[PDB]
């Protein structure tokens, strides 16, 4: 029950694993939109739209190997590549949480 | 009703460009702002503001009163804060005089928020016109031995021979920017790290500013490279006016 | 007996580094020669010349009288032909008389061959007094708008502002050198070429110098490039040298 | 009578302490030069020059935390950097005093 | 239905996702061993024993932001720390994974 | 079986200690090996393999017919397959005959499967004799410009002066090894990289050993490196043996 | 006047380095010095002299006869007192007599006032040309248990292997240089001290020269490392010198 | 009767044509001397000494594809690498010949 | 014995050096053909038709610096312009050998 993608997952699809987890080994094009209402776990080089905890989990975690998403979300709160590009960590190793009410960007 | 001035004290470190870099940063967060080419008889400011074709009056005008502040300010195109008051080419610096500037920067302090002054090279007249009505100042440096030495007899000037050192209200507040900085330059041990001058010079860094292709091609098309987002230097030019604003944020690209 | 004045009017596009090439290179070739570091408050030339650290007495002494002028001139250790006048750190460049300066100049043509004068940034008074008794003036310009705006400012003052101008003798003889020319950006159009700068400035090319870190990695060991004949840059530099003095040579490295 | 620093003497700047000692508790960038017709006494990072007994003095002495200066001289006898980088106590805690017509360097 | 680790895992801790993944935000001590039936992700310096898989599923996998295992085994087919120092990608960012009958080492 | 010869031409690059990990290397794969320090008169072999103690009967006895070969070999403590046999102090290299270095070579060749043969540096002949009658050879190189262009000069008398090349049987497999490789220093680019060596010698890397403070230690108490695995070099010492025996491993430490 | 050779033993210990740097040091004091690279076959100094491009004729020529002394030497470009006799890479060290090697040594007897002899490494035939005409020696030794042991076999044969042992002139004069000293890692025990050397040896020693990437920088570039006069160890070879000519001067950079 | 040389002639090697010409297709590195009485051509990278003519014969000729030697000799008259550096086609493909006494060094 | 041709052998001329080798130092028309019976030496843009070891010798060797011929053969193993076009190495520095029964184009 933790869907592994392991293709590219090329601009315009979208994946959506409906139980829990998303594994994508592949690089994931501009366009592309990953969602899933568990965690989503990103081991190539994302440029999609990341959507953790559709329905409703405050708990879910979004992690890259390389930061380039052009949006990401947990469970509503989002947070596009436009103020994304402004802090560091972007293009490097991120793990994305939701602390409350806000989005949180480690390293 | 702040006037600061880029300075360095060696020249080319990057005056024009970050003169150009902030006076525009500051407009797009809202401040109406004048920037002014100090550099007169070699002006510079107005070529890679993008303004060259619109001058009809420059700055050894107002100060001589052949026009008016309003005839030769030069409203930009895609910013509506922001205003540059370009320098002559025909008379050289001796054409300012000390009472005259007096003049120009009582009125550019009663219109505007932020007065940036283009200093010209070197600790000569043209230079201490600039220095002289100061609030702040920012000091150029680039990463090497010479750049140092000579952005360090600078900030001794800041503090001794300004109106604010003369008057002796608080002193000139200094902010150092290194410019054109190479990353991979200084682990070959040939260029001085961000932490050698924030020790000889012993000061707050402003910011440091990658060394880019985007500038020389920002200035080749009229632009300033702050209105080049998509770049490394771009990011980092607009980082340093928060900076200049109290809002502290970690430096990046080193 | 032959007063070079290396200039620009745009500042950092390698005066300095031109002067302690220049300089060293008519010592190699035998010419008892002399380097005098005309940016007084603001030195740079003893810097990369290597001999910061026996300087005692420098050019706003010999000017004052608080030393002679064979007390101030620092001979080198690598080379006996090759001497240096450097200036100070305190007093800046007001404290240097048209009239002071021509009395040095006069007592430097009874021993020396060629005098180098390293002209610091602008149009201003310290830039003016090593234009003033040159009888030829070498204009650093670096492919690029401003830089090749600002040296066509430079060779109207060398043509108008000399001694030769004002007594009525021949002019200055002027000479054209591209320093930090990037070979690889000229053809990405965002530099202009070697013959954009012989069109638009109209003279005759002493030679281009390409853009290299040989020239940082030398002054930061306290070595001219020209004595560094294993780069690009130390070869550039020892052809512009011979075409100084005549012997025309095929350009390289473009 | 006896003129403390506690800034940065930055360089071009000159100190002159006219009847007596002179204590910078500061770094002195190269360039700088301080002078006094006294004992300089330096307890920081000397780079500059240091000018004792500048009034004729063969007393006066220089006390440096880390002697790097560009020259040292007590009532006219000096001693530029070149010479004493190749002495030992370059960068020492170092103590000049004049020795009828000599410098000393002691540690 | 993934736990998640976010404290430090010392030596001598065992941690058993019973249901599906382990994530492991944090470094796991040599001595520690993290073992559940479905995929372990290791966001942490890992010096411990990951154990993917237990209950018979040659499809789980492994992902080290630093590989330092002392043993890595999936389904059974095990691979201890001295094997593993031989290869490249050791301190790297790996993803273990079961290919029929041996291991791979990914990065 | 298999005469294998570390040679370098440059002295000090690291065949002694190169010598010593292959020849253990070789052991505890599990082939009866021998090493044979052919440094006569200047002996470093048994210094760094541990036996200097034991050593009663050495090459230059065996020669001469001081002994047998049975009574000079050295049977290492902790590996039975690993015997050396060392050389001496006394007598210099001049001690050595072709003919009689070709008979202790005879009954070697019948006991053992490896024979490692440290040579001495240089072109003479002590670095001759180890050269003439070998099978394979590992050259050692330093990645700099000098040990570069003395281990070409190696490879060239492993072509020509052997005794496969004058009994014209197939030539000697040569194979190259980069020893103290400063990875740090070759991106500073005062160090050949792995590619330069790679193209300037034009044959296959047998590795490349890392620069560390492992080997000096390990000779100061007596072990090879490679019995040290828990260091950088000796791993990259236990992969080239590897690809000694045709097992190809990507480089590792660049 | 004074034939010194560089010798060791151990090769790799730096002997050309210290040849250059030794041979540099006294031409910059003013004797008139040349320096004789006897590694014939396997040259490196010319390499490091910066006097590669130059060379046309070599040390086997003028032993030949093919050429002159005039003919072989190469002043150098930066020093006037300074002279390099380069050895060849085609022919090995068999085509050096000691009849041969004698008269050469007559006619730069005649000549110059201090003749420095790069000696090959190790005990052969090669080795003893550099070592048989000396009148002094300067023995190079790392701080490590091998370089020492093999530094000592050296000292022993210029005391009976000269030409001043078997006319029974007064002996060579010995002089100890450790070189590529590391101070840290003999306060981890793992190198000898500076004391432990002085006392195994039993000799004075000349001075100490630092672990430096200057010394590996110089030899990139062409120049000797007395040449660069910044670094630590520009500094520690340019005190050597000073020892060898009576200033005793305290040792630094332990 | 054109001897031709297909392998490396690494530093030290010595090649001798002794009738007529010599072609030499690999890299000459530095050191090695290439001397025929005839015409030499070098369609590598030469590094080494090239001496043509050498049995007295002012029409030789040297052809290299990348112009790198240390010496270029034709009949007697040599060329060191010295002078050839400050010459342009250092590095590009020339073509040297005897004009009566001098050296010609076209591209 | 080694023809050199310095003049710009135009359309229609033959060159043929009966015994040896054949340099031609100029441009070759196209019409011209260059035949001998060694290896042919073209060091400019050769246009024209280079027959090598026409006598029957299967070690001669066409060298051109601008691959432009319209015929090359060795021995009589030709390969004429339409299939070179079609190969890399047209205009380039071109090296022609003949391995047992078939051409060669290096670079
Ligand atoms: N951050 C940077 N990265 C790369 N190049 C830069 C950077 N900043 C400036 N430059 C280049 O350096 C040169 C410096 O010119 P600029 O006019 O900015 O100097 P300045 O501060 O005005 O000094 P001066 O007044 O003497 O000319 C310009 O040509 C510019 O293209
Ligand atoms: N040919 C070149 N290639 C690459 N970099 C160069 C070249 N010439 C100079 N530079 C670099 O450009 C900078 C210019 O500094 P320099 O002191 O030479 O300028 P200048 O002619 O003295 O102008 P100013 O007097 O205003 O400083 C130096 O940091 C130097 O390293
Ligand atoms: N991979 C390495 N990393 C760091 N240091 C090394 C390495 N290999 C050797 N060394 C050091 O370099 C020095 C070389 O000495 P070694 O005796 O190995 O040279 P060699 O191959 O025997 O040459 P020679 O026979 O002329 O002495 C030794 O002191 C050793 O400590
Ligand atoms: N003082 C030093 N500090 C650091 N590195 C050094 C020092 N002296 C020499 N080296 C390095 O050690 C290596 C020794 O080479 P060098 O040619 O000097 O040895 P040598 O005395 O000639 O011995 P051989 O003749 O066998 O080569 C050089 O590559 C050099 O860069
Ligand atoms: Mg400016
Ligand atoms: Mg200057
Ligand atoms: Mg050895
Ligand atoms: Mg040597």
């Amino acid at each position: 029950p933790t869907k592994v993608v392991k293709t590219p997952v090329r601009g315009g699809m979208q994946i959506y694993a409906a139980g829990g987890d998303l594994i994508v080994l592949a690089a994931v094009s501009p366009g592309a939109e990953l969602l899933a209402d568990g965690n989503i776990h990103v081991y190539g080089p994302m440029r999609g739209r990341a959507l953790a905890g559709v329905k409703g989990d405050a708990t879910a975690r979004i992690f890259c190997q390389q930061l380039a998403a052009e949006l990401v979300s947990i469970a509503g709160n989002y947070k596009v590549a436009e103020d994304l590009r402004r802090s560091p960590q972007w293009g490097k190793a991120v793990h994305v949480s939701l602390s409350g009410d806000v989005l949180n960007i480690t390293r | 009703a702040k006037i600061l001035v880029v300075t360095s004290g060696k020249g080319g470190v990057g005056k024009t460009t970050t003169s150009a870099a902030i006076g525009t940063g500051l407009a797009l967060r809202g401040f109406k702002t004048v920037i002014v080419d100090f550099d007169v008889g070699l002006r510079n400011l107005d070529l890679i503001m993008g303004c060259e074709r619109r001058v009809v009056y420059d700055f050894v005008n107002v100060v001589n009163g052949e026009a008016t502040l309003t005839q030769a300010l030069i409203k930009d195109k895609r910013l509506e804060n922001l205003h540059v008051l370009a320098a002559s080419q025909t008379r050289d610096k001796d054409a300012l005089t000390k009472e005259g500037v007096e003049k120009v920067m009582a009125e550019l302090r009663k219109d505007f928020e932020y007065i940036i002054c283009d200093s010209p090279a070197g600790i000569e007249k043209g230079a201490h016109l600039a220095m002289y009505f100061a609030d702040e100042a920012i000091v150029v440096t680039n990463p090497e031995v010479s750049s140092v030495r000579d952005s360090d007899r600078m900030l001794g000037l800041l503090a001794s021979k300004s109106q604010r050192a003369e008057k002796g209200e608080e002193p000139i507040k200094e902010h150092l920017l290194l410019t054109r900085y190479n990353p991979e330059r200084v682990t070959k041990g040939e260029m001085l790290s961000v932490d050698d001058v924030e020790e000889i010079l012993a000061i707050r860094l402003l910011g440091v500013i990658p060394e880019s292709q985007a500038v020389l091609k920002a200035s080749n098309q009229g632009v300033p490279v702050i209105l080049d987002e998509q770049s490394d230097a771009g990011q980092a030019y607009s980082d340093a006016v928060d900076r200049l604003l109290g809002k502290e944020i970690p430096h990046r690209f080193l």
